[PDB]
DNA sequence: GGGTATTCGCCGTGTACCTCTCCTAGCCC
DNA sequence: GGGCTAATGACGGCGAATACCC
RNA sequence: AGCGGAGAGGUA
C-alpha cells in the first residue's frame, strides 16, 4: 500500500510515511537502548518526550509539530481533503472503455444519433470486435484478429459497422453541473478526427465549439444498454429537470 | 464522515461504536452495491 | 534616407500625429539588470557588493581573517550550440582570489604569515544569451519579474475584521530586506501591541524597557506635560480651547497663571514621581490615578509640581499610559528575559545569551540587513530630509551604552535619530492627529526584483553557508582553497536556476510569445501571493497602472491580475520601481523633451491625457484639457498643467499594440486576442498582415529570431546555410561571416527556420536584415494568412463559433506546419548483461527490417510509418535442447527480450544523433557520422581561411597601389584557426557526459508535417476562437460576380454578442487593400509607363504621412510594384487614425463599392442572396491546439498497483476520470445498473474486469459484481491508525 | 513477478454482508492482526535489489517479493504451499498476501493517541474531568500526576 | 454606453460619450478594462461559490427517494402568490400547477393539469391548499402524491425516482449567473387585508379584472388611506 | 456561581483535460 | 571527482476556555 | 519493464 518509485539512474523517490515509521521505529530503539543503560530520569524523559512527538507526526503531522520547505502527508492527510484517498478512488474513479475529442456542429444528423471518429470507435468497440471476428471465423485466434485490426482491412470496417448500429454511447460533458451532462446517442462512423454533435444537444449541455472537448463512454452490459436507451436517450430527455 | 471534518466524524463513531445500516445512496457506491433508487429497488426489496 | 529593407517595401501610414520617442528595446531591462550584476566588464554595487559584505570573517579564537581583492570570470568552455546539444549548461566559472592572514597571539596585532590563494573555484554563473535566456540542461529558461512589497514602513487597517464594532485599529509594520519583521497593533481598550515574525503579542512597554527606556523619560517625550503650583497650576491659552470668542479674549487680554480649585486635578495622571528626602519615602509614583491620600501625601511633602498629562478625546490619547498600567514588568533584565521567552518557547533564562540574541535581532548587519530602498521608504514615510542613512536600525537609548568601534561612528552620523519612537510617534498622530493611511494597490508602493537580484540573494545565501563552514573550518589554523567548499553554493544556485516558482520553461513556438514571456511579471513566488488566497483587493486595476503596467494583456484561469505585462515605454528606476516618460509642458508651448517620472511623483503634478488636439505644432488650443490629477478624469485650464503624455501606445504592451482598431473592440474580446497571438504556429509560406499597426518592425527586431548586419558591405558571398559579408575600410581586419540555422526543434516541438532574403552584390547599411527568421517577414511579423470571409450562415455548419474552410485553403499548403519531435533511445546497464544495438531481433518480421542498417538504427531521409522500429534494441532476460543450442552458437542463441525504440505520426528522419561514453568501442556508423563531422568542420575551416586570405590579398592589392601588418594579421589568423580547429576536433572525439548506468544514447530526430483537419482550433485576429467544422470542395463556396470563391464562411451572429466590430473595418481594409493590389497587378500587366505607376503610388500612399516617390530609382520603383502585386500593407496605430472616411477613399479608390458590401451568389444553386454580405480579407492564423493531441481513448490498459485503476493523460494510456458530478447525474437518471458496472466491474475490481472481458468475447451475459479494491485500502488504512472496522 | 495459473481462478470471494461495525481496538487484538515484530529502520540494503529482514520492507512480516518464491532459493515450485523455509523464514504462498498481511511496533513506553486529546471535542478531558492543558502539559513531559486530580510542578512535587 | 461603475462604489462623474462605431480615448478605455476585469473576477468567484453550495446541498438531500404511491397525509399547505411590493415573482398559475390538493376548492389526491389550472383561473380562486413534501408521513421517504408530477414528465413521478439530487442539481444551476409612500401602477379593485388605521400588519393588496393580485404595499401604523379604484393615483398618500 | 466580552484555534474555500522540468545530495580524501 | 549515509500578501463561520462583580 | 510527489504554463 506503501510502495518505493524507482527513477533513472538506481535512485529511488522519496516517501512520507516510511520515513516516519523509520523514525519511530529508531526512536523506539534509542528509548530501548537508553532503558537497558539504566539512564537517569532527564534523558529517558527526553527520549520519551520524543517519541511522543514521533507518534504526533506519524499519526496527524501538522497538528502540534508539523514535522518537516514542504511538511510530509501521514495517515490523517492520506484520507481527509480532496487529495486524499476517499475522493480520488471511491466517489470518482478513472474508468476504461472510454475517451474524449473535440466537437464540432453536424447540422445532418438526427436528435438520438451522433457523430463518432472511425479509429476511435475501433479502440473503443475492441472487444466486440474481436468477439465479431472470432465468430466470423476470419481468425482462429486472438492474436492474429489483433494483427488484422492493425492492419485495417476493409473486412474490419465491416465488423465495426455492424457492432455499432445499435449500440449507445454515453457523451458527458466534462463538467456536470446539470442533470443532462449525460446523454445517450446511437454514434455512426465518420471521416474526421471529432465528435460530431446536434446543434440542439448543445444548449442543454451549455457547450460552444471552440476548444470544447467531450469524454464519451460506452455502456457493454445489456441492463445498461437498455438503462442508456430507455432513461438517458436525448429524445427522452426534452423537458428541463428545473421547470416545465 | 464524507465531506467535512473526517477526523471529527470517526474518532465520534470509534468511541460510540456506532452500526451503518447501508440505508443510503453514498454508501452503496462506497460499498458497491446497487442504487437503491430507480431499477435497483427491486434487488432492495428482495434482500430484505 | 531610407534603408535598403524600408526601399524593399514601404507601407501605407495614416495617423493624427507622429511619433516622437521612438520604441526602445524590448528585453533592456533583464540584460541591463544581468550586466550590473556580473560587472564584467569600479564594481560598487552588485555581486561584488555580497562578496564584500560577506567575505569578512571574524574567527572566535582570533588570528585569522580572510580578504579579497577582486573576482575574475572565465570564459566559457562550449559553445551556446554546444551545451544546447550537448546537454551541458551554459555556465562560466567564477574565481575569487582569497587572501587569509595570520596574527600572532597573545601580543601587539600585526601581519605574521599572509597567503593569496588565486583561482579558489566556487560554482558556475549561468549567462546570458544575448536575448535573456541561459540554457540550463539543454532548455532555455526565462526568469521573470517579481511585483513584491518594496521594504520600509507601511500604515494599514482593518474594517470590521475584530470586535464586531465600527471602529477600526490600525496597524504599523516595518517590513526589512533581509531581517524579522517588526509590527505594532492597536487594541480596543485603547492599548499598543507589538510582535515580531508573527509570534504571540506583547506590549511595547517591555520593548522599550529592553532598548533602555524610562517610563518617566517616555511620558515626557510623548506627551506634552505641564507644571503644577503648590493648589494651583498654569494657565495655556491653547490647552483652554477643547474646554471661539473666550479663546479670542483670552488670547488678547494675555492672562496670567490662573488658580483653579482641586477638582480639575483628580482627573488627571501624574507624569513624572516625587520624592522627599526628609521622609525617605515615595510620596506618589510615576503614570498612577491620583487619589486622596496621594494628595495628603503630596501636600505634606511640599511639592511644587506633580506633573500632569495632556489627555483629550480625539486630539489626544493616554495610550502609553495605558499600556504600562497592563504591564506589570519594571526590570529592564525581566523585560530582556520576557523577550526571550516569548522568542525561544521552553528555553532556560540566560542574561548574556538573550543581551546577544537581543544585540542579533535587530542591531547588527549580518542579520537585519536593511537594503537603502527601504531607508529611502522609511525617511520619506517619516518626514525626514536626508534619504540616505545607516543600513542597520538605530536608538539612542540603545547605542549610547555601547563600548563597540562601530557605535562609536554610529551615534557621531545619526546623531539620536531614534527609529523606533519614530515609528510609535508616527502611529500615533496617525491615530490622533487624523491622518491618512496608504494601501497597497500603488505601484510605488510595489517593487520589481530582476533576475540579479535574485541571484545575488541565493548568491548571498550560499556565501553564508560557505562562512558558516569557514568559521568552523578556521578554528585551528594552511591553504584558503581547502577551507573554501564550492558544494553548498554550487547546490545552491543550481536549486536556483533549476526548480524554481520564477525561472520556468519558456516558449518559442512565436516571436511574440517570447518577446512577451521575457517582458512578463509575475506577482507570484516565495515572497508574492498565493493564488488560492482571497486576492480580489489586487486582481482589480489601479489607477496607478497607467502607463506602466498594461491592463488588458491577462491570462485566463485562476491568475487573472495576478501575471501582468510590462508596457512598451515602462521600464525600472534605480530603485526599482516602474517609470514612464512624459513631455516638459511649459505654459502655452510644449517642449519635446522626455522626462520619466516615478509612480509616487506622477501624482503632485497635472498630467494631460494624449488625446488632446492641437492646432499648431507645439500648443494647447483647448480651454479645458482632459487632464488628471490623482488618477481620476479632471477638466483644468492649459495654465496648471505641466506634463503630457508621448504616445498613445504608453499604455497598451506589445501583444495588445499589434491587434489593429483597438479602440472600437471591447475589452473582453482584446483581452482574449492578446492572449490568442501567443499561440500560433508558424506555417510553410508566411504571408504580410495587410492591416497592421507599425509596432511588427520594432518586435522582430528585438525578438533576436533574426540576424542583422552589424557592419554593411558586400554580399557577393551567399549560401543558403551561411551568409559571408564583406566590410569597407570605414568600418574595419577579418571580414564577417553569419551562420543561420536550418532545422532544429524549439521548446514547444515546432520548427524554427532561417531563409535568407538578399541578393549577390549588393550594398548595404548597418541594421539591415539578411535572414527572415521563423514567422517573419522581411522586416515585419507574420502570424497567419491572408483569406476570403463572408459573415452568413451557412447550413449550420458555422453554428455557434464554427470556421467553414474551402478546398482551395488546403489544397495550396497554407497552413502546413512543420513539427520536429525528439524521440530517444537509452540502452542501460543492467545486472543480468548490458543491451546492444544489434540489428538481429527475433520474432520481427522483414517488413520492419529493411528501414535498419547494419548499425541496427534508421537511416536518415527513412520513410517511416506508426509502430515502425527505429533503433533496435535487444536485452539479455537471462533441457539438454537449450545446453545444445548454446553450445553450438557463441553464447547468444536465445534468452533475450524484445525492447526497442517505435513510433507512437509519420515523418522523415532528418537527424541521427548518437552519444557514447568512454571506454566503449564505437560502431561503424558512429565512426562514419564522425568523419562526416570532422570532413564539415574541416571544409567550412578551409573555406572560412580561403575568404580571410583572399580577404587580405585584396586589402594587400589595395595597400601596394602607391606592408607588414597584413601578413602578421593572416599569420594571426591561420593560428587562431588552427587553434579553433583543434579545439573541435578535440572536442568532438571524447565521449560525452551521460548518467551512471548508460553505456549509449541515440536521439532521433522525426520531422512530420501536418496539414489542416476537420476539428482543428483556428482563431482570428480579435479574439474569434473558432474549431474548423468540415471541408467543402470550391464548387460549393460562394462566389463573387467576378467568380472569386470564398475561402472562410463566418458567422455574423456573435458581432452583436462579443460587442466587438473591428474586425468588420478590417475586413473592409483588406478589401480595398486587396482592391489596390489586383489594381497594381493589373497596371504591371499592360505594357504601362513609369509616370502612370508614380502617379498612382502618390494617389495610395499620401492625400492632402508622406513619402516621396522620386527618390530612390526606376528600377527601385518596379521593384516596389513587384513586391506590391501580392497587396498594399496599410498600418493602423492602436489609438488613432483610421477614420471612416479613410476607409471609404481606400475603398472608392479602386472598382471598389462604398460600403463594403458586395451582392454574392451562392455555389450550390446558382442562385442570388437576398441582401449584400462583408467581403475582404482578414489576417486569420492558426493556433496550437491540434486535434491529434486531444484525439484519444482506449479499451484496456495499465492499472495502478496501490489501487487497482487505470492511469491517467493521453501517456501511458490512461482513462477518463469519471468525477463525481457524473456519478450526481446518473444517481439523478436512477440507473443502478449502469452505475455499478462503471465504478466496480470496469475500473476497480481485479477479477471483475476479466470475468466481464470474456463474457463478451465468449457472447454468454453473466454478470458477478464485487467490491472494490480501494474500499479494501481504505479498510487496511483505518485499521492502520489502531480503529477496528469490521465487515458484519 | 509473473503468475499465470493462480490468474485464471475467479469468484473467491462472496462479498456478502448487511452493516459495518466500527470500534476501538485492544493491543491484544492488534497483536493478533499482525503475523510478525519489526525492528530495525532499515528497508533496502545498498548496492543490491533484496528486502531488509526485519525491516519495514521485510518478506518474514509480510509477504515474498517474487510470486511462489523464497529470497535465497530454496523453494522455486508451485507445488509447495504452505511450508516456511529455513534460513530465511517465508511462506511460498501468492505474492498477494503482501497488500493484505500488516505488522506491527512494540513501544517500550505507551503514548497517548491525538486523535482523542487534540480534538476539540476532547474525550480523555471530559472522561477524567480535566481541562486540555494539564493533560497537554502532563502528556508531554513538564508536571506530575498524583493518585487525587491535580497538577504538580517538579519543585512543588519535591 | 454611458456612466462606469468602479469596485469601490462610486460612479465616474465622466461617461463615455463614445460607442465602439468612433473612437474611443484611453480614458475611457481604462475603466472599460477596469469594469471587464471586475466581471472577470466576480463569475470566477460566482463559478467557485456555486460549484460549493451544489456540493453541499447534494450531500444534504440525497436520501429522500420516492418509496411508496400514497401515504395518507391530509395536512396540507395553502399557496399565496407572492409579491413583494412591486412586479409579481411567481403567479398563481405558475406555483399551482404540478402538485395535487389537500382540501375541496376540486376534487382531493387530483394530479392538476394546464385544464385545471385554466378551470382555477377561469373561476378566480385565490388560494388553494396543496400537497407538499414538507408535511409527509413517511418512513426514510417521500409520497408519490405530496411530490406532485415530475419535472422532465408530464405525469406522475415514478416509484423510485431519487427526488434530492435532481432538486439539489436545479438548485445549484443558475448560481454561475447570479449577479413611506403607497402609489399603485396598475389599475384595478383595492381589497384590504388584515385590516382594522389601527392595524399592526396592513396589506394594501389589489385585485385586478381577471382576479389576480398584482400589486400588495405596506401600510404602517396609522397610515391615512383616502379610499373600483383607477390607476394613477395614490390611495395611501402618507405616514410619517 | 453566572451573565456578557473577547479570544485562541478548527475547518472549509469548482470540475475536467493537455505540455514541460526536477526530484536526499554531502564529504575528507 | 567519489560511495554510503541516516515563512511572515487570506477570509468567514463556529464551539469552547478565560475575566469578573454581583 | 509497469505503480509518483511537488513546481510552472495553457484550454473549456
Ligand atoms: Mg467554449
Ligand atoms: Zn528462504
Ligand atoms: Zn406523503
Amino acid at each position: 500500500l506503501r510502495p518505493l518509485v524507482p527513477l533513472d539512474g538506481g535512485r529511488f523517490a522519496t516517501s512520507d510515511l516510511n520515513d516516519l515509521y523509520r523514525r519511530v521505529i529508531n526512536r523506539n530503539n534509542r528509548l530501548r537502548r537508553l532503558l537497558e543503560l539504566n539512564a537517569p530520569d532527564i534523558i529517558v524523559r527526553n527520549e520519551k518526550r520524543m517519541l511522543q512527538e514521533s507518534v504526533d507526526a506519524l499519526l496527524d503531522n501538522g497538528r502540534r509539530g508539523r514535522a518537516i520547505k514542504r511538511p510530509l502527508k501521514s495517515l490523517a492527510d492520506m484520507i481527509k481533503g480532496k487529495q486524499g484517498r476517499f475522493r480520488q478512488n471511491l466517489l470518482g474513479k478513472r474508468v476504461d472503455y472510454s475517451g474524449r475529442s473535440v466537437i464540432t456542429v453536424g447540422p445532418y444528423l438526427k436528435l438520438h444519433q451522433c457523430g463518432l471518429p472511425k479509429k476511435m470507435a475501433l479502440e473503443l468497440f475492441k472487444p466486440f470486435v474481436f468477439a465479431k471476428l472470432q465468430r466470423r471465423g476470419l481468425a482462429t485466434t486472438i492474436k492474429a484478429a489483433k494483427k488484422l485490426v492493425e492492419r485495417e482491412e476493409a473486412e474490419v470496417w465491416d465488423i465495426l459497422e455492424e457492432v455499432i448500429r445499435e449500440h449507445p454511447v454515453l457523451l458527458n460533458r466534462a463538467p456536470t453541473l446539470h442533470r443532462l451532462g449525460i446523454q445517450a446517442f446511437e454514434p455512426v462512423l465518420i471521416e474526421g478526427k471529432a465528435i460530431q454533435l446536434h446543434p440542439l444537444v448543445c444548449t442543454a449541455f451549455n457547450a460552444d465549439f471552440d476548444g470544447d472537448q467531450m469524454a464519451v463512454h460506452v455502456p457493454l452490459s445489456l441492463e445498461a444498454q437498455l438503462e442508456a436507451r430507455a432513461l438517458m436517450m436525448s429524445t427522452n430527455n426534452i423537458l428541463s429537470p428545473a421547470n416545465g | 464522515a464524507s465531506f467535512q471534518e473526517t477526523t471529527r466524524v470517526l474518532t465520534e463513531a470509534a468511541v460510540r461504536g456506532t452500526r451503518d445500516n447501508l440505508r443510503g445512496l453514498k454508501e452503496n457506491v462506497i460499498v458497491g452495491r446497487l442504487i437503491p433508487a430507480g431499477t435497483g429497488l427491486a434487488y432492495h426489496a428482495g434482500r430484505r | 534616407s531610407y534603408s535598403f529593407t524600408e526601399k524593399k517595401r514601404i507601407r501605407k501610414d495614416f495617423g493624427k500625429q507622429r511619433s516622437i520617442l521612438e520604441v526602445p528595446f524590448l528585453l533592456a531591462i533583464q540584460v541591463d539588470s544581468y550586466r550590473e550584476f556580473l560587472q564584467e566588464d569600479r564594481k560598487d554595487l552588485g555581486l561584488h557588493a555580497a562578496l564584500k559584505s560577506v567575505f569578512p570573517i571574524s574567527s572566535y579564537s582570533g588570528n585569522a581573517a580572510l580578504e579579497y581583492v577582486g573576482y575574475k570570470l572565465g570564459q566559457p568552455v562550449f559553445d551556446e550550440r554546444e551545451c544546447r546539444q550537448r546537454g551541458m549548461s551554459y555556465g562560466a566559472p567564477l574565481r575569487v582570489t582569497v587572501r587569509l592572514v595570520i596574527y600572532d597571539r597573545e601580543s601587539s596585532t600585526k601581519a605574521i604569515k599572509y597567503v593569496k590563494e588565486q583561482e579558489v573555484y566556487l560554482g558556475e554563473i549561468p549567462l546570458m544569451t544575448g536575448n535573456g535566456t541561459f540554457i540550463v540542461n539543454g532548455t532555455e529558461r526565462v526568469i521573470v519579474s517579481q511585483l513584491h512589497r518594496s521594504p520600509g514602513v507601511f500604515f494599514d487597517h482593518d474594517r470590521g475584521k475584530t470586535h464586531s464594532s465600527g471602529k477600526l485599529l490600525y496597524s504599523a509594520r516595518i517590513i526589512p530586506y533581509r531581517g524579522s519583521w517588526l509590527d505594532f497593533e492597536f487594541d480596543p481598550k485603547d492599548a499598543l501591541f507589538t510582535r515580531i515574525d508573527r509570534r504571540r503579542k506583547l506590549p511595547v512597554s517591555i520593548l522599550l524597557r529592553a532598548l533602555g527606556y524610562n517610563n518617566e523619560e517616555m511620558l515626557a517625550e510623548f506627551f506634552e506635560i505641564n507644571t503644577f503650583h503648590i493648589v494651583q497650576l498654569e494657565l495655556v491659552p491653547e490647552r483652554l480651547r477643547g474646554e471661539a470668542r473666550h479663546v479670542k479674549q483670552l488670547e488678547a487680554a494675555g492672562v496670567a497663571a490662573l488658580a483653579v480649585p482641586d477638582d480639575y486635578l483628580v482627573g488627571r495622571i501624574l507624569s513624572h514621581d516625587v520624592v522627599d528626602g526628609s521622609t525617605g519615602e515615595l510620596l506618589a509614583n510615576a503614570n498612577d490615578e491620583i487619589s486622596e491620600d496621594q494628595l495628603t501625601a503630596f501636600r505634606k511633602a511640599g511639592v511644587d509640581a506633580v506633573g500632569t498629562l495632556w489627555v483629550n478625546d480625539l486630539d489626544r490619547g493616554p495610550y502609553l499610559s495605558n499600556t504600562l498600567r497592563i504591564d506589570p514588568t519594571k526590570t529592564q533584565l525581566e523585560a530582556l528575559v520576557e523577550i526571550y521567552r516569548m522568542m525561544r518557547p521552553g528555553e532556560p533564562p540566560t542574561k548574556e545569551a538573550a543581551q546577544n540574541l537581543f544585540h542579533n535581532l535587530f542591531f547588527t548587519f549580518e542579520r537585519y540587513d536593511l537594503s537603502t530602498v527601504g531607508r529611502m521608504k522609511f525617511n520619506r514615510r517619516v518626514g525626514r530630509k536626508d534619504v540616505l542613512g545607516e543600513s542597520v536600525l538605530y536608538d539612542k537609548k540603545y547605542f549610547a551604552e555601547r563600548n563597540d568601534e562601530e557605535s562609536k561612528r554610529l551615534v557621531a552620523e545619526h546623531t539620536d535619530t531614534s527609529d523606533i519612537l519614530e515609528v510609535i510617534k508616527v502611529l500615533t498622530e496617525i491615530r490622533n492627529g487624523r491622518g491618512v493611511v496608504d494601501d497597497i494597490d500603488h505601484l510605488g508602493n510595489r517593487r520589481v526584483r530582476s533576475v540579479g537580484e535574485m541571484a545575488e540573494n541565493v548568491f548571498r545565501v550560499g556565501l553564508v553557508r560557505v562562512e558558516r563552514a569557514v568559521k568552523e573550518r578556521l578554528s585551528m589554523a594552511l591553504t584558503p582553497q581547502e577551507l573554501i567548499n564550492a558544494k553548498p553554493v554550487a547546490a545552491a544556485i543550481k536549486e536556483f536556476f533549476g526548480s524554481s516558482q520564477l525561472s520556468q520553461f519558456m516558449d518559442q513556438n512565436n516571436p511574440l510569445s517570447e518577446v512577451t514571456h521575457k517582458r512578463r511579471v509575475s506577482a507570484l513566488g516565495p515572497g508574492g501571493l498565493t493564488r488560492e488566497r482571497a486576492g480580489f483587493e489586487v486582481r482589480d486595476v489601479h489607477p496607478t497602472h497607467y502607463g506602466r503596467v498594461c491592463t488588458i494583456e491577462t491570462p485566463e484561469g485562476p491568475n487573472i491580475g495576478l501575471i501582468n505585462s510590462l508596457a512598451v515605454f515602462a521600464r525600472t528606476n534605480q530603485y526599482g520601481f516602474l517609470e514612464t516618460p512624459y513631455r516638459k509642458v511649459l505654459d502655452g508651448k510644449v517642449s519635446d523633451d522626455v522626462e520619466y517620472l516615478s509612480a509616487i511623483e506622477e501624482n503632485e503634478y497635472v498630467i494631460a491625457q494624449a488625446n488632446a488636439l492641437t492646432d499648431a505644432k507645439n500648443m494647447l488650443t483647448e480651454q479645458f484639457v482632459p487632464c488628471r490629477f490623482q488618477g481620476e478624469s479632471l477638466l483644468k485650464p492649459p495654465s496648471e498643467v505641466h506634463f503630457m503624455d508621448v504616445s498613445p501606445m504608453q499604455t497598451v504592451s506589445v501583444a495588445a499594440a499589434l491587434v489593429p482598431f483597438l479602440e472600437h473592440d471591447d475589452a473582453n474580446r482584446a483581452l482574449m486576442g492578446a492572449n490568442m497571438q501567443r499561440q500560433a504556429v508558424p506555417t510553410l509560406r508566411s504571408q504580410k498582415p495587410l492591416v497592421g499597426t507599425g509596432i511588427e518592425r520594432a518586435v522582430a527586431r528585438d525578438s533576436g529570431v533574426t540576424v542583422n548586419a552589424l557592419r554593411g558591405g558586400v554580399i557577393e558571398q551567399i549560401d543558403a546555410a551561411r551568409i559571408v559579408v564583406k566590410v569597407n575600410e570605414a568600418e574595419i581586419a577579418g571580414v564577417d561571416i553569419y551562420n543561420l540555422i536550418k532545422y532544429t526543434r524549439s521548446n514547444q516541438n515546432t520548427c524554427i527556420n532561417q531563409r535568407p532574403l538578399v541578393n549577390v552584390g549588393d550594398v548595404i547599411a548597418r541594421g539591415d536584415v539578411l535572414a527572415d527568421g521563423p514567422s517573419t517577414d522581411i522586416g515585419e511579423l507574420a502570424l497567419g494568412q491572408n483569406m476570403l470571409i463572408a459573415f452568413m450562415p451557412w447550413n449550420g455548419y458555422n453554428f455557434e463559433d464554427s470556421i467553414l474552410l474551402s478546398e482551395r485553403v488546403v489544397e495550396e499548403d497554407r497552413y502546413t506546419t512543420i513539427h520536429i519531435e525528439e524521440l530517444t533511445c537509452v540502452a542501460r546497464d543492467t545486472k543480468l548483461g548490458p543491451e546492444e544495438i544489434s540489428a538481429d531481433i527475433p520474432n520481427v518480421s522483414e517488413q520492419a527490417l529493411n528501414r535498419l542498417d547494419e548499425s541496427g538504427v534508421v537511416y536518415i531521409g527513412a520513410e517511416v510509418r506508426a509502430g515502425d522500429i527505429m533503433v533496435g534494441k535487444v536485452t539479455p532476460k537471462g533441457t539438454p535442447e537449450e545446453k545444445l543450442l548454446r553450445a553450438i552458437f557463441g553464447e547468444k542463441a536465445s534468452d533475450v527480450k524484445d525492447s526497442s525504440l517505435r513510433v507512437p505520426m509519420d515523418g522523415t528522419v532528418i537527424d541521427v544523433q548518437v552519444f557514447t561514453r568512454d571506454g566503449i568501442e564505437k560502431d561503424k556508423r558512429a565512426r562514419q557520422i564522425e568523419e562526416n563531422e570532422i570532413k564539415r568542420v574541416k571544409k567550412d575551416f578551409d573555406d572560412q581561411f580561403r575568404i580571410l586570405e583572399a580577404a587580405i590579398y585584396a586589402r594587400l592589392r589595395s595597400q601596394i597601389v602607391g606592408i607588414e601588418r597584413a601578413q602578421k594579421q593572416i599569420q594571426a589568423h591561420e593560428k587562431e584557426f588552427e587553434a579553433r580547429f583543434a579545439d573541435k576536433r578535440g572536442k568532438i572525439t571524447q565521449g560525452d557526459d551521460l548518467a551512471p548506468g548508460v553505456l549509449k544514447m541515440v536521439k532521433v530526430f522525426l520531422a512530420v508535417k501536418r496539414r489542416i483537419q476537420p476539428g482543428d482550433k483556428m482563431a482570428g485576429r480579435h479574439g474569434n476562437k473558432g474549431v474548423v467544422s468540415n471541408v467543402v470542395p470550391v464548387e460549393d463556396m460562394p462566389y463573387m460576380a467576378t467568380g472569386e470563391s470564398v475561402d472562410i464562411v463566418l458567422n455574423p451572429l456573435g458581432v452583436p454578442s462579443r460587442m466587438n466590430i473591428g474586425q468588420i473595418l478590417e475586413v473592409h481594409l483588406g478589401w480595398a487593400a486587396k482592391g489596390l493590389g489586383r489594381k497594381i497587378q493589373r497596371m504591371l500587366e499592360a505594357q504601362a509607363a513609369v509616370s502612370e505607376l508614380r502617379k498612382f503610388l502618390d494617389d495610395i500612399y499620401n492625400h492632402d504621412q508622406r513619402v516621396d516617390l522620386s527618390q530612390f530609382s526606376d528600377e527601385e520603383l518596379l521593384n516596389l510594384g513587384k513586391n506590391l502585386i501580392d497587396g498594399v500593407p496599410m498600418a493602423t496605430p492602436v489609438f488613432d487614425g483610421a477614420s471612416e472616411a479613410e476607409i471609404k477613399r481606400m475603398l472608392e479608390l479602386a472598382d471598389l463599392p462604398q460600403s463594403g458590401q458586395t451582392q454574392l451568389y451562392d455555389g450550390r444553386t446558382g442562385e442570388a442572396f437576398d441582401r449584400k454580405t462583408t467581403v475582404g480579407y482578414m489576417h486569420y492564423l492558426k493556433l496550437n491546439h491540434l486535434v491529434d493531441d486531444k484525439m484519444h481513448a482506449r479499451s484496456t490498459g495499465p492499472y495502478s498497483l496501490v489501487t487497482q485503476q487505470p492511469l491517467g493523460g493521453k501517456a501511458q494510456f490512461g482513462g477518463q476520470r469519471f468525477g463525481e458530478m457524473e456519478v450526481w447525474a446518473l444517481e439523478a437518471y436512477g440507473a443502478a445498473y449502469t452505475l455499478q458496472e462503471m465504478l466496480t466491474v470496469k475500473s476497480d475490481d481485479v477479477q471483475g474486469r476479466n470475468q466481464m472481458y470474456k463474457n463478451i468475447v465468449d457472447g454468454e451475459h453473466e454478470m458477478v459484481a464485487g467490491m472494490p479494491e480501494s474500499f479494501n485500502v481504505l479498510v487496511k488504512e483505518i485499521r492502520s491508525l489502531a480503529i477496528h472496522m469490521e465487515l458484519e | 513477478m509473473k503468475d499465470l495459473l493462480n490468474l485464471f481462478n475467479q469468484q473467491r470471494q462472496t462479498l456478502d454482508f448487511d452493516a459495518i461495525k466500527i470500534a476501538l481496538a485492544s493491543p491484544d487484538l492488534i497483536r493478533s492482526w499482525s503475523y510478525g515484530e519489526v525492528k530495525k529502520p532499515e528497508t533496502i540494503n545498498y548496492r543490491t535489489f533484496k528486502p531488509e529482514r526485519d525491516g519495514l520492507f521485510c518478506a518474514a512480516i509480510f509477504g515474498p517479493i517474487k510470486d511462489y518464491e523464497c529470497l535465497c532459493g530454496k523453494y522455486k515450485r508451485m507445488k509447495h504451499r504452505g511450508v516456511v523455509c529455513e534460513k530465511c523464514g517465508t511462506e511460498v504462498t501468492l505474492a498477494k498476501v503482501r497488500r493484505e498481511r500488516m505488522g506491527h511496533i512494540d513501544l517500550a513506553s505507551p503514548v497517548a493517541h491525538i486523535w482523542f486529546l487534540k480534538s476539540l471535542p476532547s474525550r480523555i478531558g471530559l472522561m477524567l474531568d480535566m481541562t486540555l492543558r494539564d493533560i497537554e502539559r502532563v502528556l508531554y513531559f513538564e508536571a506530575y500526576v498524583v493518585t487525587r486530580r491535580q497538577l504538580l510542578t517538579e519543585e512543588q512535587y519535591l | 454606453r454611458g456612466l462606469m461603475a468602479r469596485p469601490d462604489g462610486s460612479i465616474i462623474e465622466t461617461p463615455i460619450k463614445a460607442n465602439f462605431r468612433e473612437g474611443l480615448n484611453v480614458q475611457e478605455y481604462f475603466n472599460s478594462t477596469h469594469g471587464a476585469r471586475k466581471g472577470l473576477a466576480d463569475t470566477a468567484l460566482k463559478t467557485a461559490n456555486s460549484g460549493y453550495l451544489t456540493r453541499r446541498l447534494v450531500d444534504v438531500a440525497q436520501d429522500v427517494v420516492i418509496t411508496e404511491i400514497d401515504c395518507g397525509t391530509t395536512e396540507g399547505l395553502i399557496m399565496t402568490p407572492i409579491v413583494e411590493g412591486g412586479d409579481v415573482v411567481e403567479p398563481l398559475k405558475e406555483r399551482v400547477l404540478g402538485r395535487v390538493v389537500a382540501e375541496d376548492v376540486v376534487t382531493r389526491n387530483t394530479l392538476l393539469d394546464e385544464a385545471w389550472v385554466a378551470k382555477l383561473e377561469d373561476a378566480s380562486v385565490q388560494s388553494v391548499k396543496v400537497r407538499s413534501t414538507i408535511s409527509c408521513e413517511s418512513s426514510f421517504g417521500v409520497c408519490a402524491r405530496c411530490y406532485g408530477r415530475d419535472l422532465a414528465r408530464g405525469h406522475q413521478v415514478n416509484i423510485g425516482e431519487a427526488v434530492g439530487v435532481i432538486a439539489a442539481q436545479s438548485i445549484g444551476e443558475p448560481g454561475t449567473q447570479l449577479t413611506d409612500n403607497i402609489t399603485v401602477k396598475t389599475t384595478g379593485s383595492v381589497k384590504f387585508n388584515n385590516l382594522k388605521a389601527v392595524s399592526r400588519s396592513g396589506e394594501l393588496s389589489v385585485l385586478d379584472g381577471h382576479g389576480r393580485e398584482r400589486e400588495r404595499y405596506k401600510l404602517p401604523y396609522g397610515a391615512t388611506i383616502t379610499a373600483a379604484v383607477k390607476a394613477g393615483q395614490s390611495v395611501a398618500n402618507w405616514d410619517p
